[PDB]
């Protein structure tokens, strides 16, 4: 058949792309709503889905460290998929530059606000796992 | 319908070179996925290699205990699979299956390369590797004693020992005795040389006068031992 | 062998039994069983998620989890006593495919019976011919699985042993035998030499000099 | 009988849905191939979830100055093009796994300063090259 | 088939108040979107009001000049429509429509709350919102000169003058002139009152001599005079 | 007035004209085309993104861009002159609608012609009864349409004026007239009143005075 070898990779990559378009597919809507409904109101909409992906993310390597061997699949769609899709990097840097331009406190106030909440998110994350079973 | 014959095998010295073939029929042969695997005598069976489709371009992949040593290939015209031995050692020997493999991969629990499966089989052939030459076999008495009467019935037999190659036939009285008689198979000893036993059970009573004799015989050395038991 | 089976296994008849196959390979891939009697080719059985091909009786299914994988054979039958093979890769993601050690299914149909063994010394020709070979013949047992081991004066004789496989007779009872090789310096320098058989635990011995 | 006001809304935000499940789903892809094929090449600062996210501020920073001073358009190619896009390329995620993965000290700072100076960098640069082109 | 009659309207003071009704068959009443649209005299459409329909609650959107004055129902098991007019103010004269109010949102390309249209119209009704008592017409003579001979025709006529409220009917000779005869649409005075001349177009050599009579007739005060124009000094 | 429109628009016979509607809502909702004649009910030609209902001639075609929207008449006929609104939310998001200004469409089916003017004074009779009224009557001139202005001594004169809307006549051209209402203290007290009509820029002007 057409090369074996070559069919069936492109077939699991197929699998392995549905789950991607999956779980981003979700975890991008997700952070639409929080942000349509909290940024009008340091935006906390685009920060609250930042801070919750942090979270599973960090959740999810400690888990997917001291508890694979279940599926990869799940793995992908989980980590660069809905956390890629819940997170982003690109209306958090719009909103830095949209103080800068105003004219410089909340401006970095953002910088360190985002970078230390969603890393204490995953530190959150890592040490709930680890200690609910270890 | 579908048939697959392997063809070729037989004795050989280590170090020689031997070509096992497997006509194939009763499927597209051309495309299909083809499979050596070897049982050596008393083991189990091993994958040797796996010869690929057209779409591969005819890829071979070979059991590491095998690769370097044999070569796969085909004719797709005279519908035949090929097994190239070069080198040998005695590990090679048992029997030679041909088998057409098929592929699988479930679409969506799979991982690559999928897993091959083996429908359909030859029935086999025979290759020994062995420097052992042709020997006929010494034939000596199992005599009955107190220890292997049985109140009412006893066991004699005769012992035929260092031959090769297989196979010895040992019979009783000319074919005269069949109850009674189970002759084993052959035990293979590491002088390259096989020895099997026959016995025969019968009254306790005829020992000391009654005439039991077996017929051994051997035709690939073309020797024929015939020989009575008495206590 | 990263394909790894308990070797033998039994089950009465009309019952159900399982060969147990497991590896790393068999984590990320599927496997087949087959089914192979002596002298006969081997028989595809199963294969992948669920895949039994045609011919192949319902009662053959497989199974596969974490690292393992399973045949099933339901409704034991007489015509199944056989050798098992599960096949698969040898590692994960290799074109190399692999087999199984094998597991011998005994399909208990006949009541157990206990091994009558028969032991010869040398015979005085063999002796004259310089050599010495002891026979020890077990017969009429059930089932077709012994131990064979020889003792010089009750001491382990490791060497110079070849053990044939048992087969059926004529009553549907199994029969094997044993030759041990000395020279008959070793044979006359001794007091003892003994046979002792072991079948499913009961050790009969029997001793020539 | 559904009332008309509530079934057109509905309906307009469910177009607006398929918008972001369409750009999303492929900026997501796009992360997963250059984070897949392009983070084995280095651990101490992994380049395919930092090509990813330099991308992202690329794109979103073209397009703050962009669909600022140029509309009639719609919110439906904004929105999958910012919050669908630019969002599935993106991740705040795979870059902070790997900090930490440094921290469990020089490189996991490194990761920090990089990344954020370089994705603002870029924003700069797409803000930059869209106004004075077209000013 | 589809038919939609409004009815009710007619003269109103300022600060009274009126019913416009709108009898409707033909069609699904007891879910139909309905609105008001009403035309000033001379002026273009003004969507007034629309009432929603069953699955909105009955909810009722007013145009701004309007909310607070007039109130929309519907009784379905009547089949009609209703539109009360209170504390009136003399812009909302004119015309009444009541219309079958069709929905519409494509998908792709829409916006809540989509766009409603009007495919079934009434007739209208006629509201009149004035001051002005009723009033006969004072009739004055458009008698010809040299300033309105042709050559050959001559054009002489009829100013009814100062009347309220429409119609009045201008004849000539009992009847007896039609060609020649254009009487005009009545202008409006801020009087509050109405006033239209009539003009008969005739041969210039038949001044001085021939009867030239014109007819005005004004039913809403009953009144009828009849004039002779001749030649002046 | 959110909705806006040209007011008026020609076109020859069997030709295609294009009204045209503007305004902010436009851009986020459709619109829907309306004709109406005089007495006659509004009469539904279009509506939404390509929604012609039924019975409405191929002809009629609505179109929408950026904040415009357009009703195009392909082969004009002389059933079409009439006038034509459009319908809209008057802001984006509204369930308040809200029609154009009009659009007043001429089927240039007859060749132009000049305004035939003839002016009168007051009568004696309404000048014994205190008032005073000058009467303008424009006749025998094509297209509808008008301007008329009064002077007092070549003055402008923007209060006491009343204009009718042109009638179709006998011979299928128009006819319109104006009243011009003095104080006879005021017509007496001039040395001269002008009625001045402008049809198609042509400036007829008639003139009386105290005879």
């Amino acid at each position: 058949l057409w090369n074996w070898f070559d069919i069936t990779n492109w077939l699991w990559y197929i699998k392995s792309l549905f789950a991607v378009i999956i779980g981003g597919s979700v975890g991008c809507t997700l952070r639409w709503l929080l942000s349509t409904k909290f940024n009008s109101l340091l935006p906390p909409g685009t920060l609250v889905v930042n801070l919750l992906a942090g979270l599973i993310i960090g959740t999810m390597l400690a888990y997917f460290l001291r508890q694979p061997h279940l599926d990869p699949f799940w793995k992908l769609m989980i980590t660069t998929g809905l956390c890629g899709g819940l997170s982003t990097f690109s209306t958090f840097s719009v909103e830095v530059f949209a103080l800068l331009q105003a004219g410089y406190i909340w401006a970095l106030t953002s910088v360190l606000v985002h970078v230390i909440g969603s890393l204490i998110m995953t530190a959150l994350g890592f040490f709930i796992i680890t200690i609910l079973f270890a | 319908e579908v048939r697959l014959v392997e063809s070729g095998g037989g004795l050989v010295k280590p170090g020689g070179s031997l070509r096992l073939s497997c006509s194939a029929s009763g499927f597209d042969f051309d495309n299909a996925w083809m499979t050596w695997v070897r049982q050596p005598p008393g083991k189990g069976l091993e994958w040797v290699g796996r010869i690929t489709g057209p779409g591969e371009g005819w890829s071979v992949d070979y059991a590491e205990s095998v690769k370097g040593r044999f070569t796969i290939s085909r004719d797709n015209t005279k519908n035949t699979l090929y097994l190239e031995m070069n080198n040998v050692r005695t590990e090679d020997t048992g029997y030679y299956f041909c088998a057409r493999t098929g592929k699988y991969y479930d679409f969506w629990s799979g991982y690559p390369p999928g897993e091959e499966y083996f429908q359909d089989w030859g029935q086999g052939t025979l290759v020994i590797v062995s420097s052992a030459s042709t020997k006929g076999p010494s034939v000596f008495p199992l005599a009955p004693s107190s220890k292997s009467t049985s109140g009412g019935t006893a066991a004699l037999g005769c012992l035929v020992k260092d031959y090769f190659p297989e196979p010895v036939t040992v019979s009783w009285n000319s074919g005269a005795l069949t109850s009674g008689v189970h002759t084993f198979p052959a035990v293979l000893q590491s002088s390259g040389l096989y020895s099997l036993s026959s016995v025969v059970t019968v009254p306790s009573s005829s020992l000391g006068t009654q005439t039991y004799i077996c017929n051994v015989n051997h035709k690939p050395s073309n020797t024929k031992v015939d020989k009575k038991v008495e206590p | 062998s990263e394909l790894t089976q308990d070797p033998a296994v039994s089950v009465a008849l009309k019952q159900t039994v399982t060969i147990t196959c497991r590896g790393d390979s068999l984590r990320s891939h599927y496997a087949s069983w087959y089914q192979k009697k002596p002298g006969q080719a081997p028989v595809l059985l199963f294969y992948g998620k669920n895949n039994r091909p045609s011919g192949i009786p319902d009662r053959f299914s497989g199974s596969a989890s974490g690292n393992r994988a399973s045949l099933t054979i339901t409704g034991a039958q007489a015509e199944d006593e056989a050798d098992y093979y599960c096949s698969s890769r040898d590692k994960s993601g290799s074109r190399l495919s692999v087999f199984g050690g094998g597991t011998k299914l005994t399909v208990l149909s006949q009541p157990k019976a206990a091994p009558s063994v028969t032991l010869f010394p040398p015979s005085s020709e063999e002796l004259q011919a310089n050599k010495a070979t002891l026979v020890c013949l077990i017969s009429d047992f059930y089932p077709g699985a012994v131990t064979v081991a020889w003792k010089a004066d009750s001491s382990p004789v490791k060497a110079g042993v070849e053990t044939t496989t048992p087969s059926k007779q004529s009553n549907n009872k199994y029969a094997a035998s044993s030759y041990l090789s000395l020279t008959p310096e070793q044979w006359k320098s001794h007091r003892s030499y003994s046979c002792q058989v072991t079948h499913e635990g009961s050790t009969v011995e029997k001793t020539v000099a």
